[PDB]
């Protein structure tokens, strides 16, 4: 019943050929369709009947396959062709495959922000660690309070791949109470990223 | 040219019901099936059901059966999808899609813009804007989505990164909007982040200073 797409995430540079797979658990009709969804927009129809281009679809898009295995192929990746792609047949969708621009590795610019005084007056302390413009997106941020690891008290968010430099940005927030915040001195976030030769640590002391 | 325009976003408590509209134009309304597909934030697409606007007959997905109702009004070319006894995991964007193919399978060539339906037991609340003295702003503890953040009333655009909101354990959302600038203008150029949370008519200008 389920449609399985492969790979989960595909990273290639513009101009190259991308091939997206869509396998069916049961052998089902070759009435498949492929869709393109960009962030914040509705899906757009690309292929129907497994190998027919929809209206207004460039020729670089092409589909094939029947029975239990289906493929979507794009000849030369254009920067406008990088998004999420779902396969669908009747009432069944696939989990999707994200198509991102493969970029030359870039290290993150790491910044840390102590809690503002206004928040401290409200009895809460949020420390923010910023990772600006990096690639790839697989990065590990770990908070260190007095050089001791933190867990369970933070959350992070990552932006969509930038259209200008094809980078990502990560924002991690450690949230403590004013009491627990003032019981410790050194607050740091340790960033690990393949562009960094060694893990980078940005820290601050509660004074100054 | 085909157009599917849906109703604005909605906010509901668990157990309540929501009803989304979808007005069509540019084709014979009674001539094509209308489907309803939803998408939870960050997740994929999920088919809910279709309705034959001519007949009015329906076909609900097995999991939404007994909780969804799809009607239509031919005189105004509008389709409706009502989901009742909502739960938190029903929070999603709800699309209406036209299947334009008589033969073969269901091919959705026209989609609505979507209707965000937020289902949470939390009540609406304006955000608390705290500065991040690279500089930014912390838009903390607000409900529901979304918030729009601009710097200097949109005059400053280069180097701005507004991160996707995170859902905290408290049921309230929170995000951060940072911006990188030359350090020469910090003691001179004034940097203010403008947070606008329409659901609560809350607008905050926060001057960020070292």
């Amino acid at each position: 019943i389920v449609l399985t797409q492969s790979p989960a995430t595909l990273s290639l540079s513009p101009g190259e050929r991308a091939t997206l797979s869509c396998r069916a658990s049961q052998s089902v009709s070759s009435y498949l369709a492929w869709y393109q969804q960009k962030p914040g927009q509705a899906p757009r129809l690309l292929i129907y009947d497994a190998s027919n281009r929809a209206t207004g679809i460039p020729a670089r898009f092409s589909g094939s396959g029947s029975g239990t295995d289906f493929t979507l192929t794009i000849s030369s990746l254009e920067p406008e062709d990088f998004a999420v792609y779902y396969c669908q047949q009747y009432e069944f969708f696939g989990q999707g495959t994200k198509l991102e621009i493969k970029r030359t590795v870039a290290a993150p610019s790491v910044f840390i922000f102590p809690p503002s005084d206004e928040q401290l007056k409200s009895g809460t302390a949020s420390v923010v660690c910023l990772l600006n413009n990096f690639y790839p997106r697989e990065a590990k941020v770990q908070w260190k309070v007095d050089n001791a690891l933190q867990s369970g008290n933070s959350q992070e968010s990552v932006t969509e791949q930038d259209s200008k430099d094809s980078t990502y940005s990560l924002s991690s927030t450690l949230t403590l109470s004013k009491a627990d915040y003032e019981k410790h001195k050194v607050y740091a976030c340790e960033v690990t990223h393949q562009g960094l030769s060694s893990p980078v640590t940005k820290s601050f002391n509660r004074g100054e | 040219q085909v157009q599917l325009v849906q109703s604005g976003a909605e906010v509901k408590k668990p157990g309540a019901s929501v009803k989304v509209s979808c007005k069509a134009s540019g084709y014979t309304f009674t001539g094509y099936y209308m489907h309803w597909v939803r998408q939870a934030p960050g997740q994929g697409l999920e088919w809910m059901g279709w309705i034959n606007p001519n007949s009015g007959g329906t076909n609900y997905a097995q999991k939404f059966q007994g909780r969804v109702t799809m009607t239509r009004d031919t005189s105004i070319s509008t389709a409706y999808m009502e989901l009742s006894r909502l739960r938190s995991d029903d929070t999603a964007v709800y699309y209406c899609a036209r299947d334009g193919w008589y033969s073969s399978g269901w091919y959705f060539d026209s989609w609505g813009q979507g209707t965000l339906v937020t289902v949470s037991s939390a009540s609406t609340k304006g955000p608390s804007v705290f500065p991040l003295a690279a500089l930014g702003c912390l838009v903390k503890d607000y409900f529901p989505e979304p918030v729009t953040v601009s710097w200097n009333s949109g005059a400053l655009t280069s180097g701005v990164h507004t991160f996707p909101a995170v859902l905290q354990s408290s049921g309230l959302y929170s995000l951060s909007s940072v911006v990188t600038v030359p350090s020469s203008s910090l003691g001179t150029q004034t940097y203010i982040c403008n947070v606008n949370h329409k659901p609560s008519n809350t607008k905050v200008d926060k001057k960020v200073e070292p």
